[PDB]
């Protein structure tokens, strides 16, 4: 790796510099850079690596949908055939962000996940591995889109098992993972009902232990909390 | 309003 | 190039799709694979080529003041010493912001200017020239430094006395190679009493043009009045 | 604010 040479107290603090100059490609970069160096990551540094890519794919993501759409619009009755040029590109975007998804699984498949014994950090790869076969499972159409969805949803329900034994329901870590694994449930796997009664369970369950909080503990739960909200107001 | 996903734990 | 066989047409067709993909990257290596072509580009052909590039490095401009504005304050007395990082990454962003603006002035003198004859892309090229060294400038300190800036000015001045003769002063391309010339008199060449002395003048000239517009040219000038009009209030 | 540069002739 190109990073390989450079010592990885150097690729985190140059991880640091990227995001405030908001480079978000070179943020990845190095974070990938670290992980190859084949530490456990800190808490810091998980949030790090997963800031950056999904900055990145985030971009990718937005680019497909924008592409996509104008590709459907060229395939309604009425409209002037352009040529190839739409789907063209609209794979180039695709094979990209496939590729970024790839390498994410990949640091998280070595070694990331099989080291990591504590709940917080075994909940937090085994959310993101969910996370990034679910942003494959957004641009799937063959036929490995079943094994994909059925991956994304395997990761999912592993650290949803962690995260309910070995962790509080107020657990911002735990939040998330329900947050996403809810938005799986209603836009990939479609099951709107299982997607609701996630969020309104998770949401529940973490406001009866709010009074156990700092106050600081307290702000980080119910920001999270308010998203449950949000796609719950959404949804219904 | 897009439907909210999170990639950080706080 | 890695355009070399994609069609001319295909590529300006892709270069749109990447403006509206907010893939600024992708839109500028498009274009540059059109100009490699070697045929002369319409109106609508170098706005998209301007702006990709200008998004580009833009981009990188911004990251590189933050970056160097990170490392001046690490360069303050009392601060902590934390390595070559700061300046190593910094040396990063404005070696690829530098070879950004080569590949742009490549693309001019290769053969862009050589081939334009009519004032409008005759001047916008030029002024293009003058953005790309005037980019250069901004983060040049060795013994270049003076020869950079002056090639700016150069590419300016030639700009200048072109749209003098040969367009109305509500013209927007004059307009804004007269905005930006303003600019690189202010903080590049430490002139900012030309800077206003050219603003202010060709706001004036402007303004007494309008009644010969129609309503669209209108709208297309005074905008960039406007921005004229927001610097001299900047600075005054 | 910062002062204004622009990229594009319109
Ligand atoms: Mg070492
Ligand atoms: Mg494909
Ligand atoms: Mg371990
Ligand atoms: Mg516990
Ligand atoms: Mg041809
Ligand atoms: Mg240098
Ligand atoms: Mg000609
Ligand atoms: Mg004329």
């Amino acid at each position: 790796g190109a990073m390989g040479s450079m010592e990885r107290a150097s690729l985190i603090q140059k991880a640091k510099l990227a995001e405030q100059a908001e480079r978000y490609e070179d943020m990845a970069a190095f974070m990938k850079g670290a992980v190859e160096k084949g530490e456990e990551l800190s808490c810091e540094e998980r949030n790090l690596l997963s800031v950056a890519y999904k900055n990145v794919v985030g971009g990718q993501r937005a680019a497909w949908r924008v592409l996509s759409s104008i590709e459907q619009k060229s395939n309604e009755e009425g409209s002037e055939e352009k040529g190839p040029e739409v789907r063209e590109y609209r794979e180039k975007v695709e094979t990209e962000l496939q590729g970024v998804c790839d390498t994410v699984l990949g640091l998280l498949d070595s070694h990331l996940i099989k080291e990591a014994g504590d709940a917080e950090s075994r909940v937090f790869y085994l959310k993101m591995k969910g996370d990034y076969y679910r942003y494959l499972a957004e641009v799937a159409t063959g036929d490995d889109k079943k094994r994909i969805i059925d991956s994304a949803r395997s990761a999912y329900q592993e650290a949803m098992d962690i995260s309910k034994k070995e962790m509080p329901p107020t657990n911002p870590i735990r939040l998330g993972l329900a947050l996403n694994f809810s938005v799986f449930h209603y836009e990939i796997a479609n099951s709107p009902e299982e997607a609701i009664s996630l969020a309104k369970t998770t949401f529940d369950e973490a406001m009866a232990d709010l009074h156990t909080l700092s106050e600081d503990s307290y702000k980080d739960s119910t920001l999270i909390m308010q998203l449950l909200r949000d796609n719950l107001t959404l949804w219904t | 309003g897009r439907r909210a996903t999170v990639p950080w734990s706080h």
